[PDB]
């Protein structure tokens, strides 16, 4: 049960982290994570009909 | 030999049965042979 | 056992063993080695199966891992996954005696006024047990998966 | 079984005495306790299962008797010993109300210690199982009656040992 | 008692005592110490009791008191109404517990093969017994010499 | 009521009526002019005492309403309250006939396997009731409020 | 069964109603007669030999029915007759107590009628018993009481015939 | 055997218990009637002969038990029966001595319930000796001891019945 | 003590205690075993202190053991030794405590209005206190004899 | 409030007892242990802020405490938790040095438990603010102190839970 | 407050009714007995300290509720507690000259019986002390006024129990 409680993140809600005495990896990109508006291209065409 | 045991509590005959609520009955309510001022400065109950 | 029941409800009705109770006998004792690896198998793997019944498990209700939960704690957990060990030996006897017999008496019978005494949720230790399925059932063949799978699905039948 | 009302009738007419002074004191020595038993047999009741759960988490679980090899291992002998527990408790409750342990004996205890040695029952362990119901039972019903309640635990408690 | 008659029913449904169980007890209860003076007064007046129901008896049917009668001469007689100071203890009795409990075990049931046997006419006690009614009745105040009249008509109750 | 409760007792013996029986109805009379009037009482507030009793409940067991919980979700929630409102109701049916009786038939008896079905922690609505007894309580005298509180008593005492 | 008071209680629970002003008018209507319901019944407990005697006499014996060929010749169908009314006379005073017939329903008329024709038991004639009975009670209980007693053995006689 | 002394003592001493407050106050009970338990015994012991001639004549002589085929017929078995009686007086006062009746348990009573089964010693007969013996000791040793001596008779006498 | 005093100024103005009121405490509690050491000669002597200073008191006041004298009589004179046996007691308390506040709660608080309706003369009672302080000051040492005085010298202090 | 040599006055005067020679061996108890406790309450003042600071930085913030949904954002709230904070330390700064925990309950815990359930202050999150604090103080003080300063934050934490 | 003639203005004031016979007949029956009221709260306002001396001495003091443990040990509540018999006292003394109990309501039992209970005042020895005082106010008073000024003592006494 350590490992499980401890060497998991576990299920709280969603989501985690970026804290004291601190953090976690996956890396980053800063023109990498995807502007909100959000999306697609022929969305445009598509979307209205 | 089965050992026995004891039905009858030993404070519940009457001889002894009787002697002890005397001995209540003096220790708690009443005086004695010192000095009245001594005594009369005493509360019966302990921790109440 | 196969045997057990059998004889039961031979002596009961005061009369020797019918066709039927010798065929289920024999086809039974067919199996028994089989029956034999299918419990070796998954007692050699208890610790790995305990540890990922318990991740599925704290996944799917991390509330019983929680403030007021029955197993919130690192030694509420610990129990918990030691009632998990319990019931995966109690299934690999009920897979070698080919009913449940004894998996019955050790722990279903007087388990509903055990874990409401101690407040523990049981549909969640019904779970605890599918969960147990899930990572046994995966180290056993087709065939062997499924005969070990009818047991796991009668604790969590039991539990109801 | 008989109770303090009871017991004073059975007592005198073996004698064949009419009820005379010592009796008539002794029966309002049970009427004056009587509203008091009352409210802690309602709280007792009403409590019955968080008495077992606290009485059993301090007295019996987490120990090599809920553990193979032990009296209390299997659901079956679990479920089987807080049973007897809350018979203790229940019993206990009605000698309470009654003012009288007669019951205890007559109902819970003839034959109890040698039926728990054929069974291997740990009569010792029971023992603490009962004073642990009466250190719970004594902080629920409050000064009012937790000495009168605590009597037929101990009742109990020195009829098996 | 109310409480022997009562719990009885609590034991033999395997239960705790119920809100109405416990409330008679409680209003039960708190009828005692009158109940308490009502059987004082009357164990406070019992050889005249006897006495005058002995005369009031004899007067309604004197023939047990002649030749050819049950209750004929001294001892014959001091027997007779010393049976009518064992019923009036055992109204006092019923009286404090409530119900009829004490009354039945110690002095009905096998009432009425006792008095066969000794050919004691039983229909001439009914009617003394009713005489002792009468007498403690007009030393109670209305309220208590009703309460006291129930226990006294139950007694002349059982023996028919 | 107390009355249905005494004559069932009554009609199974086959014998009429007591008179120290005559006493309870008696002693319920009385007491029903002033059980009526606590039924009206906690009648005129439920919309405060079930809203008071929904908030002091989620606090003391936050669990039900969170992912995993019975009561999670906004309509999960006004069903939870809606079933505080229901029993509070019988609470008062309870109170005014003297005996509980018609609230057992209505809503503790089956209780357990409707909300084994639903899911339902009992023991949280057992909270819930003693949430709602602190407020309703705190809008009777002493008096009253210790005799509302039996009732309340009762109902935590039955889901168990 | 229920009484009064339980009929308004599972019929607003029905709609999931509290107890509206409607229904406490109801209770208190119950309530204001609920003395003299009690002291009839005393009255007609003490008096049960002597209502079923002058109820007979008046309506039953003296007759054929008493007669070889009647129903209630032998000394066995002659005690199984007045105890039925027992019966009435008892239950009679149980509704009366509760102010409801509901019981009346549930213990004694069901299946009865079919019962006395498969018996033979004449039907008209335990009628004329139960209004006669009635009459005595009527008399014994005063003005207070009357007309409340008496409906519940109307009740008994329309739901036989 | 034990005493009201050591009674406490071994019922402590399984607990490994110092004595405490109500420990001592049993056995102050004892001491506070320990005097009076003696003058009580010096009665009994100077009287013993006189106290079983005047018993016997009272309950157990001039009876079908002491002509042919009575069990105290011959010199033979009026001897026995008279040396029970002793038998009997004498340890009844050890046992109000002691304050204690478990002498006459391990000496007395132990298997002779049967051993007059065997014999053919009738039993109620007994009972009557002792009951008699126990009049006539309550008056020889006055208020003092009358209710102390008394209680070991009736142990004696329950004992066998 | 010196701490419920020290302690009362620290919480009143919402802080810690200063390094002057922690050296105090300090200096205190180094005098605790000597402090001891001055209360336990005091109730060596408790019953003889108390005694001479009955005669004292009646020297330098008699009137009050005479006809009209609030002392007059055996057990009105055995109530006033007791009131001189209570001061002691108190003294010796307030010695080892290192201030009133037990004195003070417990023998001052209350003690004009208590003797003004006994009208028992106060004032000759403040001379009865000060005879106690010559008699227990016979039997210490110089430095324990001032030490004691002081607390002595507040109950005459507060008396009047 | 009262403080070890209080409480043994008032314990005492309850029963009416001069300090006697138990009474004087606990007051030494006491003032034998004072010189630290007040070297330690001066190192608690003078770093109040910092282990407020340290405390919460180990046992608060960079959680969902401090964010939108939590119960210590705004800067509103995470100045009353913090000003709580500060009370719990001084408070329990009191209580080592009168050595009693008794102005913990008059002055801190009575209500307080159900005024924070009132707002929806987290309970088992405030707990650990005070076990983060009782740590930091534990180093600061000494071996002299630790265990002295410790008992009244646990007092603080289970009075709480 | 209200007194006699207040409580009938109000009583007719609420109907809008001119004062009728009935009316004037209450107010008569109280001037007749008004020249008697005033004497008797002469004799209790002048004997005052003598009643609660005399009072405390049958009925509280020379006992344990004056010794260690007591609820009027110490001499802070020895006066608190005669400051109340004053009060007490006085009050009836009003209630007794108005001829209305309504002051002893609003200005002496509301509450009364919670602030005792939270304080620990014991109920049942201060009612000892309103109904010593009492007797000896009726010695005081005389034939005259002695059932009226005794009412109002019995008024206090039973609002506390
Ligand atoms: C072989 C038959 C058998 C079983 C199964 C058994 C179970 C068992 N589980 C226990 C506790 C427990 N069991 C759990 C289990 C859980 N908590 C959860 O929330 C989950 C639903 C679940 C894990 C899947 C927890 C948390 C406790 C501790 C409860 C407490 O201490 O109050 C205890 C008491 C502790 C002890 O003394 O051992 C027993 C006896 N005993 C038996 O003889
Ligand atoms: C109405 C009065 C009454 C009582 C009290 C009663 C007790 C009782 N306890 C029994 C067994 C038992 N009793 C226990 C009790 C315990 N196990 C432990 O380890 C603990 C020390 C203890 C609980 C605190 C157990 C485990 C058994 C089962 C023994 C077996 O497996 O056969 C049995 C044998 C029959 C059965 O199993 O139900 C009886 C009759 N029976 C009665 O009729
Ligand atoms: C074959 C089975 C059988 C029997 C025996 C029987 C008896 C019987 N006896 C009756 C009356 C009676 N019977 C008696 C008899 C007696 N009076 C005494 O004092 C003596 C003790 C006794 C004569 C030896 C009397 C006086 C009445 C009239 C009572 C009345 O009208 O109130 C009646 C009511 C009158 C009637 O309608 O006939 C019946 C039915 N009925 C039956 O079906
Ligand atoms: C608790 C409610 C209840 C009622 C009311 C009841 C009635 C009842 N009446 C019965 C018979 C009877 N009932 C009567 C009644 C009468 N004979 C006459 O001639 C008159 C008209 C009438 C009396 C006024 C008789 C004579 C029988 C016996 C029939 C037979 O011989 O089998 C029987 C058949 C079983 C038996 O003989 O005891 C029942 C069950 N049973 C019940 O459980
Ligand atoms: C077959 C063997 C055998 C014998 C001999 C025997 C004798 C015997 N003699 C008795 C009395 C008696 N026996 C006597 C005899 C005598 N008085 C004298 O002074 C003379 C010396 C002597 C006549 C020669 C007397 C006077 C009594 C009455 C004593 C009493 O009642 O206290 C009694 C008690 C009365 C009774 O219940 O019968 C018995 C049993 N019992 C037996 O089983
Ligand atoms: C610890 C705080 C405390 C004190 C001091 C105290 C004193 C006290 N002194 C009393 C009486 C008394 N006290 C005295 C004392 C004296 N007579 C004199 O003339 C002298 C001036 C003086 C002796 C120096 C006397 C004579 C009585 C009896 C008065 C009476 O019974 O009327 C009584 C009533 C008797 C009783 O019930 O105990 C109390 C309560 N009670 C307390 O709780
Ligand atoms: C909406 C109202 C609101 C505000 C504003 C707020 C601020 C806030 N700022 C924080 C930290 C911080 N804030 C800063 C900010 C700065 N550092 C600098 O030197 C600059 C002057 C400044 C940036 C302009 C830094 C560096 C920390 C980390 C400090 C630490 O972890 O010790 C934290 C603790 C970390 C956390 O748990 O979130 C809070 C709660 N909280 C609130 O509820
Ligand atoms: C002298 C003794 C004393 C104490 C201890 C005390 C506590 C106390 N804390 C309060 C609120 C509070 N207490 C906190 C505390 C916290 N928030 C968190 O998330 C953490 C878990 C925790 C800090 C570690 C918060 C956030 C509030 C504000 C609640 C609101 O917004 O109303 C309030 C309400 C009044 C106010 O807001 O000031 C009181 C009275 N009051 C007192 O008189």
């Amino acid at each position: 049960a350590r490992e499980l409680t401890v060497t998991p993140v576990s299920a709280r809600r969603t989501t985690s982290p970026t804290a004291p005495t601190a953090p976690a990896m996956p890396l980053a990109g800063y023109y990498s994570r995807p502007a909100p508006r959000a999306t697609a291209d022929g969305d445009a065409q598509t979307k209205l009909g | 030999f089965k050992p026995i045991r004891s039905k009858m509590d030993i404070a519940s005959m009457p001889l002894v049965q009787a002697a002890l609520k005397e001995q209540q009955a003096t220790k708690t309510a009443l005086d004695m042979s010192r000095p009245m001022f001594l005594e009369l400065g005493r509360s019966f109950k302990g921790a109440d | 056992s196969v045997l057990t029941k059998a004889i039961v409800n031979a002596d009961a009705e005061a009369r020797y063993l019918s066709p039927g109770e010798l065929d289920r006998i024999k086809s039974f004792v067919a199996s028994g080695e089989r029956r034999l690896r299918i419990a070796q198998t998954l007692t050699e793997a208890r610790e790995r199966i305990v540890k990922q019944a318990g991740d599925q498990l704290f996944q799917i209700r991390p509330d019983v891992v929680s403030p007021g939960g029955n197993a919130y704690g690192e030694k509420m957990t610990a129990l918990c996954l030691r009632d998990l060990d319990y019931y995966l030996r109690l299934v690999t006897y009920g897979i070698v005696a080919g009913d449940v017999t004894p998996i019955e008496e050790i722990g279903i019978i007087g388990v509903k006024e055990m874990y409401n005494s101690l407040q523990t949720p049981i549909p969640a230790v019904a779970e605890g047990v599918r969960a147990m399925k899930n990572v046994a059932t995966s180290l056993l063949s087709g065939d062997d998966a499924a005969e070990a799978g009818f047991y796991f699905d009668y604790l969590v039948g039991a539990m109801q | 079984m008989q109770d303090a009302i009871t017991a004073v009738i059975n007592n005198y007419d073996v004698q064949g005495k009419y009820l005379d002074g010592a009796a008539l004191d002794k029966l309002k020595a049970y009427f004056t306790t009587g509203a008091v038993r009352v409210r802690a047999a309602a709280v007792i009741s009403s409590n019955a299962t968080t008495i077992i759960k606290e009485a059993a988490a301090k007295a019996l679980i987490y120990s090599d008797l809920t553990r193979p090899g032990g009296n209390m291992y299997t659901t079956r002998r679990y479920a089987a010993c807080i049973r007897d527990m809350d018979y203790f408790l229940r019993y206990a409750t009605y000698a309470m109300l009654a003012g009288d342990p007669s019951i205890l004996d007559e109902r819970v205890l003839n034959g109890l210690k040698e039926t728990y040695n054929s069974l291997g029952v740990p009569i010792a362990a029971t023992v603490g199982g009962i004073q642990a119901m009466k250190e719970v039972v004594g902080g629920l019903v409050g000064p009012d009656a937790a000495k009168e309640a605590s009597i037929y635990f101990d009742y109990l408690s020195s009829g098996l040992s």
